[PDB]
């Protein structure tokens, strides 16, 4: 019986047929499909539809072999602005000339009549006074303005440079006569120098440890990472941009779309600054210490949505295949590794690709 | 054979372990904590 | 094309004489409504002159009487050039947002800054590049270009370079630059060098090469509506919530300053406002807090125009237990003029029936236009009008190449009218589940 | 194999002619609902009308969602038909109007021809360079790599642009991988270990692949099928670019968003673009919205405005209910539970109950198709539940009743079968009963009221 | 511990004619209840039928839940079996339809078969090269049977693996090459002794024998609700057990129930159809029966199995009342199993069987006391003076429990009956339903 | 402590023929202008300053949703 | 645990062909307020020393189920030897050098439920937001 992917070519040659009622290359392709629906249209890399722009190539004889891939990729959706409302002041925060509200209302608003400053802040520090908790927080005027001012991934970034110091004091200071010492300074740090997560890494036999794994532990043990992905989206794009004919909007766009120092805190050190960082006299931090990007939840799909065929399907794809597949792994107790006949000679050499897919020799 | 200038190697057997530096990392940073620094 | 035959395909716009606002009896696909067209354009008149703000009109009928059909009229009278928005009441009902911050998003659509910027800009076909890459690239090239009226050699700058091998500019291409800002459209492929294409399919098109100047000031104008302007200055991508929509409540403060901006741009000359008109159909689906909102947003020079359309009799309103004409309060009807659409007598249904007849496929025979019209009275214009479709497509089927009676009859018998329909349900009461959920399955 | 309520329907049994035969494809009777149902199929296959309305209005169990699931049958898997509930429209994430749009733009289809401009090959060497960013405050950036790619056929050396390298890290390539670079989009797919390489001693199971054949470079033509409400979504959410919104947007919580109708005016003419080019056909297709009673009286005035845009779909609506109050109009009653306003728009075909020989005949239909087998005194023994208490009630006692006869070997089910089916599982009046008749009293055994 | 359904240990039926024994397995009478819910089970096991309404009514107590969790107990692991309690599917994060489907789709099972190797056997050398002050990792594991050796590769996630596990030489450890799973088993010579801190000692083992690869099937169930989740997301597959899923988009599901049914046909999946069992499901509101209704037409729909205690009632979101609540074109497609109240004769078996599983030796005249104050007060609170007379017995160190425990057990313990007297005795001391209370004495 | 990029001066503009580059013409005024300025702000606009990061010291505010 | 007395490598007397040096045991004194002990330790534990900056003079535990350490801080025994630096200095461990105890830990099954559903530990940017 036809599988479902011969089946669906099989319908559509049928649907031919509304014409006519060329049959013989009719007849000829579905003999093909009945084959293998790889001798009709073979199976392949394949990935969503693409909903862009990109410059494609024109001529591959006059490409030669060295060549430059620039990254073309741009949305079809080309949002149009004049450079009067994006470039020359009409955005409020960017100043310029006809933007005289702008350089003013920066300065003033986060630096001279911000809470956050460490001038302000110092004036704030004691008695009732609203920065008085910032003694016991564990934290300086200088990194509380800091946390004030830049952004949540900014925060998290600095956040990577810092040590859980207050969870090794409760592997360490652990005696009635260390009093449950912490530095006063550190004072309402409260929940981070006390929880049982760091005391269950340290157990000899980690069952607080693995109670606190099961989700992920179960997760993987499902094989959910590695079964293949049952759906992706149809259809795929990149982000929609301004058309605006300045040079800025150009350098705008490569500054906030291609970020650099977002980029670079994904992705992690340059392999000149691992040397750098490697061979000195002293050591030297790195501005992101490590890839913060994140693993993949799917260990073979990762962060793509494009598949790749397999010889699994490749077997099944052809019910004739699946069915000479069963019983070739039991006359191989027979032999016969070669009583093989085909009207078709493209069969042949995928019947190549199946055997050695099987190592089955000649 | 030489070994990468930049790779530390530890080894394991039945005599127990050791660590091996290249002579490239001695007299860095990394050569301290084997005696050998700058 | 992709724009399939909708409801309202034939309304081309209003059917008036520009000089005296004289309706026509039929022209541009209004029939009959002629004191209601002439209205109709008197408030066009006042969106293109734009001197009066937050004027709101109501647009007062029964059902399928051409309230939206006047609506679309006026959207295709005003063309392109003017903001017109149209607004189902339903969709002030967001999540993502209250109620009147919907209303004010939806009022500062319809105010426009037109805006015209000049840029030289070059076009022409590419006849050669040369890029010496040493090795770390882009160190030097020319590009030489024609039209059929000129050609010439450039030296390239090395960011036009990069903007050259991102785009895989190659010998034959038609391409424009916006010089001022150095990206490249590739316009097409000249058919002079359809062979070098080696790898490009059959299915190809090829263009002629341009001509004149291979540099022009192109003007371009540009009108971006007021929401657009505030929702670009809500945050560091904000334009692109003009496309998702997650926009949150927009905070009162920057709008007041594009506003203050934008009364600066007009002084200045560098730019003009363009009042347009906001579109409410079923404004009876507003309740009690839009209206007391609408209020004072009409009270302000950048109100556009409103006007809204309402079915309803003495009803009430939504947000409170009492009734009032139109479904709406007399607090907001107070600022409101009324413009009433009658129902139409049957030589004008015979009239939309045969329009609607020539602007789908149908070969109507004159009884089968007569049996519709008499349809059309006793149905309703709607009814006879759905009946157009499954005649033709019931005369198909039998391969007629008219539309005969015997069609309509099908398609009369087939298909219930509403009040057929409601005979129906008051016929199977037993049958079918009632108001008090009771419902009898057997025989 | 698994057997549904509605396995039997195959399609709407019409002629040629269009005349609707009395037992054909699953169906019986119905044969008016099944003509107007076949004008339907035919005005959703001439693709040229947006926007036009259906009611199918008739009492519950008259085969008012057997029609519409023979529609989709009859216009087959190429056009959309998007099957909703009215309950379906009450989203937390989005207003109710959203999801109308979303639903109205799933039903419409696009089929598309799509260029992959991709290379392929052994990554033979790859090598980055850099640049020295002096006050940047992120240190040294990488400002190419360099990757010489090997295929059976050729060879080349690339020089990567930096955000094209930031896939290939994404996707760990390392020297000796075969990978693939569709230039589209920048995305890199590693595809495995060259089998020059293929040994048994890695810990790790590793894709041993052939090399590529053919050329490095090539460029495929892939024919695909999507909706305008995907690239709705993928333009609403972007996800395709190697930028860092897009990297970002793949790491954030899946969320819906109300789509604004400046981006589906913009992707209509996005559309329009790929038919005048000649590489896509539209196909719009039909949404049936099953319990229209369930709808509103905001999602009914909003089809007033939706169904008048120029590419709305064909939208088919089931109602069940008489003279009914409207849904968030409390005040207003109309038949069938929709507004008298929307009616208007609409074609009712009307769909009616069923006679005791109707019912017999489908007690075979069905039993033959949960392939179960009856004596005549069963068939008409069951008939008999279906004219007195209802025709889902007697094709419910299929299934336990064969059951029941396989229990006492007999293969065939016959009336002691169906006799005790009867007294297991009781239909909804015979519980109505129970439920009075002891409501007579309350205490302990009472039921809660 | 014991909960209120421990003793339920299956249906009580004969498999072969589905005669329902009138005690067995913990089930007592019901027995036309426990006879249908019998045939149920074989529409499950046989998992052709899709998407019936089985609805369990009668009133309270009656064993309602108690046969819909013999139903558990008898189906086993492998078949899914989702209880919701009807309140679970009002929610913030999705809507109640959303809520629905998830339940519905998680009531069908997927069963992957996949064959993996394992590697396992002694570890003679380990060598790991790290970089000076970066992630750079490669490294080598020579490891042993009585019958190979061989020297394999690790990259940088083995390198994580083998360090998180302490794997030194001497150690039996096993690799799944699949999933990248190491294990330690044990040690074939004791812990060297030159080095301190080399953590616990092991279990000793024999070195593992024949060849280190070998071949392996494994089998894996998930719902279609877990590929769901996987499937709508690159990334947060932690999802799947937090919640926090979002409205799934419904042409996901689409692709997922193509695929599905592709693995079917490939052999690739088994797909297992088993029930969701609401409970209490005269909660639901007028708008979850009408998703409800057509959700049981898909060939997807699992069995779903209803519970109600309800007369006729009103229907939420809904002016007017319906019998169990449900409304009529629910009804329609659902029929009904009705239990009933018990007989003395009944009440003193399931008293018997709850005081064995709660290990309470009851005299014969605390039984039928028992049995009398349940005829009068309820199955539920004859019950609950099981357990409290034992407690009471045990500080008077009786070795039974005596009618005199049970009598002071029903003296502190008011019944249900009781109670609705004592708060009709003092209805002024007690708040009202219009606020007003007198605290004075 | 403002400062935008107007352009390159178009006493460049022919250092190529062809670049992706702004040549605007060298400013005929004053290098130096001093102006006095009245603003405004409001006792919310320092709330909201207060309260969070503003503008372009915001930049994953890009992203949306939370 | 303790304060770190010293660091010394031991030489390996089959020092491996191309390497500059090998290294057989990586020798550290501990000292807590009650005792002094050397630790003979694995070489291995390099990789901590190096990442942690452990020097002389720091207090650090090592656990033996995995063999590395963690950097507690410098002792404040050694608060004086600058006018200014950027260390917190914490007190010498009270206890003794080596502590080996059974430990009780009580946590409800919701604090399961929530370190499962929100794991807390997480090294990656989407973690640390989350955790912002
Ligand atoms: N005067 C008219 N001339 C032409 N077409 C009309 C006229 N009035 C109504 N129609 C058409 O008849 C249908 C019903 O009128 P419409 O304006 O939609 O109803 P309503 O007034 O309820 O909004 C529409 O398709 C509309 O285009
Ligand atoms: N004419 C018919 N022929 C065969 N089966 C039918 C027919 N009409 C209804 N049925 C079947 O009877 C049941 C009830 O019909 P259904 O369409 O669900 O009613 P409703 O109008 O409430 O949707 C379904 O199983 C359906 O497949
Ligand atoms: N027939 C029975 N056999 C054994 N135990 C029963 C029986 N009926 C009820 N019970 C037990 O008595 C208690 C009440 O029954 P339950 O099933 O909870 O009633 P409901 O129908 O209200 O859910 C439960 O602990 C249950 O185990």
């Amino acid at each position: 019986e036809l599988s479902y992917r011969q089946r669906a070519m099989y319908q559509s040659l049928r649907n031919q047929i509304s014409i006519m009622d060329t049959l013989m290359n009719l007849v000829m392709q579905f003999r093909k499909v009945c084959n293998h629906p790889d001798l009709f249209e073979r199976a392949d890399t394949s990935s969503p539809f693409f909903c862009g722009h990109f410059a494609e190539t024109g001529s591959f004889l006059r490409e030669g072999t060295n060549v430059a891939l620039g990254y073309s990729t741009r949305s079809l959706v080309e949002y149009r602005l004049p450079r009067l409302i994006w470039c020359d002041g009409g955005r409020l925060d960017k100043p310029g000339p006809g933007n005289l509200v702008a350089g003013f209302r920066s300065k003033y608003l986060n630096h001279m009549m911000n809470i956050w400053t460490p001038e302000n802040i110092r004036s704030s520090l004691e008695g009732i006074e609203n920065f008085t908790w910032l003694r016991f927080v564990d934290t300086s005027l200088q990194e509380a303005y800091r946390a004030s001012h830049t952004d949540v991934f900014a925060r998290a970034v600095d956040l990577a440079s810092k040590q859980n110091r207050l969870g090794h004091m409760q592997i360490v200071y652990d005696e009635p006569e260390d009093k449950k010492w912490t530095p006063v300074h550190a004072l309402f740090q409260i929940c981070e120098r006390e929880n049982p997560k760091a005391v269950a890494e340290i157990t000899t036999e980690g069952v607080l440890r693995d109670l606190m794994n099961i989700a992920r532990v179960k997760y993987r043990e499902l094989g959910l990472c590695r079964l293949e992905k049952a759906a992706r989206p149809r259809a795929s794009a990149p982000p929609i941009e301004v058309v605006c004919d300045s040079r800025s909007a150009v350098i705008e766009r490569e500054n906030i779309m291609f970020h650099p120092a977002m980029r670079k805190a994904l992705f992690g050190p340059t392999p000149s600054e691992i040397k750098e960082a490697s061979f000195g006299p002293r050591p030297v931090t790195l501005y992101p210490p490590r890839a913060l990007l994140p693993a993949p939840d799917h260990d073979k799909q990762r962060f793509t949505n494009i598949t790749v065929p397999s010889m699994a399907r490749f077997v099944t794809d052809s019910g004739k295949l699946a069915k000479l597949d069963e019983l070739l792994r039991e006359l191989k107790e027979g032999g016969h590794r070669v009583l093989l006949y085909f009207q078709m000679t493209r069969m042949i050499d995928l019947m190549e690709e199946y055997l050695t897919y099987r190592n089955y020799k000649y | 054979k030489r070994p990468d200038p930049m790779m530390i190697r530890w080894v394991n057997n039945k005599m127990g372990s050791v660590v091996a530096v290249p002579e490239e990392l001695l007299g860095t940073h990394a050569g301290v904590v084997f005696g050998a620094g700058p | 094309g992709l724009n399939l035959i909708a409801a309202h395909s034939h309304i081309r716009g209003l059917g008036v004489d520009a000089d005296t606002l004289e309706p026509r009896p039929s022209s541009q696909g209004l029939v009959g409504q002629e004191k209601a067209r002439k209205a109709a354009a008197v408030v066009l008149e006042m969106i293109k002159q734009g001197k009066i703000a937050g004027r709101a009109v109501l647009i007062a009928g029964p059902p399928s009487t051409g309230k939206t059909a006047i609506a679309m009229g006026m959207a295709q009278s005003l063309g392109q050039d003017v903001p017109f928005t149209t607004l189902a009441a339903s969709e002030i009902f967001s999540l993502e947002m209250s109620k009147t911050e919907a209303l004010t998003q939806a009022f500062r659509k319809s105010i426009g800054v037109r805006i015209k910027e000049e840029s030289e800009i070059m076009e022409g076909e590419v006849v050669e590049i040369q890029i010496d890459r040493s090795t770390g690239g882009a160190k030097q090239g020319k590009l030489t270009i024609k039209t059929t009226d000129m050609e010439a050699i450039y030296d390239m700058g090395s960011k036009m370079i990069d903007a050259m091998t991102k785009e895989r500019v190659m010998a034959g291409d038609i391409i424009s630059i916006d010089k001022s800002s150095g990206k490249i459209t590739k316009l097409g492929r000249s058919y002079a060098r359809s062979r070098d294409y080696d790898a490009m399919g059959v299915d190809t098109k090829f263009l002629q090469c341009p001509e004149g100047e291979l540099q022009k000031r192109k003007e371009v104008v540009h009108t971006v509506s007021l929401h657009e302007i505030d929702v670009i200055n809500s945050r560091t991508q904000g334009f692109l919530a003009l496309f998702s929509g997650d926009t949150g409540e927009i905070r009162s403060e920057i709008r007041d300053q594009i506003n203050t901006k934008v009364a600066e741009w007009k002084e200045e000359g560098k730019a003009e406002i363009v009042p347009g008109v906001l579109f409410i159909d079923e404004v009876h689906m507003l309740d009690i807090e839009c209206f007391s909102y609408i209020n004072r947003a009409l009270e302000s020079d950048l109100a556009p125009i409103v006007i809204m359309a309402s079915n309803r009799g003495v009803s009430r309103i939504r947000g409170t237990d009492y009734k009032s004409p139109h479904g709406l309060p007399l607090d907001f009807l107070d600022r409101v003029v009324i413009i009433n659409t009658h129902p139409y007598t049957p030589d004008e249904l015979r009239q939309i029936l045969s329009i609607r007849a020539q602007e789908e496929e149908v070969d109507l025979t004159p009884d089968a236009l007569a049996l519709l019209t008499k349809i059309g009275q006793e149905a309703g214009l709607r009814y006879a009008s759905n009946l157009i479709t499954t005649s033709q497509l019931i005369a198909a089927k039998r391969r007629a190449k008219q539309v005969g009676v015997e069609d309509v009859q099908r398609s009369f018998k087939l298909f219930y009218d509403p009040a057929r329909s409601v005979r129906f349900v008051q016929e199977s009461e037993k049958r079918l589940i009632g108001n008090d959920g009771v419902v009898d399955f057997s025989y | 194999h698994r057997t549904a309520a509605h396995t039997h329907i195959k399609g709407l049994g019409l002629n040629s002619s269009g005349i609707a035969e009395k037992q054909a494809a699953g169906f019986v009777g119905q044969c008016a609902a099944r003509e107007a149902c076949g004008v339907v199929v035919d005005l959703i296959k001439a693709h040229k009308m947006a926007g036009r309305g259906v009611l199918l209005a008739g009492g519950p169990g008259t085969g008012k969602t057997a029609l519409a699931l023979a529609i989709s049958q009859e216009l087959g898997t190429k056009i959309p038909f998007c099957p909703i509930t009215g309950s379906e429209i009450y989203s937390t994430e989005v207003k109710k109007t959203e999801v109308l749009m979303e639903n109205f733009r799933r039903a419409i289809g696009l089929r598309v021809r799509e260029t992959k401009d991709v290379y392929e090959g052994e990554v033979t060497e790859m090598t980055p360079e850099e640049a020295e960013n002096p006050l940047g405050g992120y240190g040294k950036t990488i400002s190419t790599l360099l990757i010489g790619l090997k295929s059976a056929r050729g060879q080349k050396k690339l020089r990567l642009d930096p955000s094209i390298y930031e896939a290939i890290q994404k996707e760990r390539v390392q020297v000796g991988d075969v990978i693939y670079i569709e230039t589209n989009t920048g995305a890199c797919k590693r595809v495995g270990r060259s089998d020059a390489y293929a040994t048994e001693f890695d810990l790790e199971a590793e894709e041993y692949v052939p090399i590529p054949k053919g050329e490095v470079h090539k460029k495929k033509e892939i024919v695909q099928d999507v909706t305008l409400h995907d690239l709705d979504v993928a333009n609403a959410r972007p996800q395709g670019g190697q930028d860092i919104i897009s990297m970002m947007g793949q790491l954030m919580k899946p969320k819906m968003t109300e789509i604004t109708d400046k981006l589906r005016m913009e992707i209509n003419k996005v559309v329009q673009k790929y038919i005048n080019q000649g590489v896509a056909e539209l196909i719009p297709g039909v949404l049936f919205i099953d319990e229209a009673h369930m709808l509103d009286i905001e999602c009914f005035t909003y089809l007033n405005k939706a169904l008048e845009s120029p590419i709305a779909p064909i939208v088919v609506l089931a109602s069940n209910r008489g003279i009914a109050t409207i849904r968030g109009a409390d005040d207003l009653k109309a038949a069938h539970g929709i507004p008298p306003d929307f009616l208007q728009r609409l074609l009712i075909i009307p769909t009616h109950p069923y006679e005791p020989d109707e019912i017999r005949r489908i007690v075979r239909i069905r039993a033959q198709t949960e392939g179960v087998q009856l004596t005549d005194a069963a068939v008409d023994r069951v008939a008999e539940h279906g004219v007195r208490i209802s025709l889902r009630y007697c094709l419910q006692l299929l299934a336990p009743a064969s059951i029941l006869a396989r229990v006492n070997g007999r293969t065939q089910v016959d009336v002691q079968d169906i006799a005790e089916a009867e007294e297991l599982f009781l239909d909804a009046r015979r519980s109505a009963n129970i439920l009075t008749s002891t409501g007579e009293s309350g205490g302990l055994h009472g039921f809660i009221s």
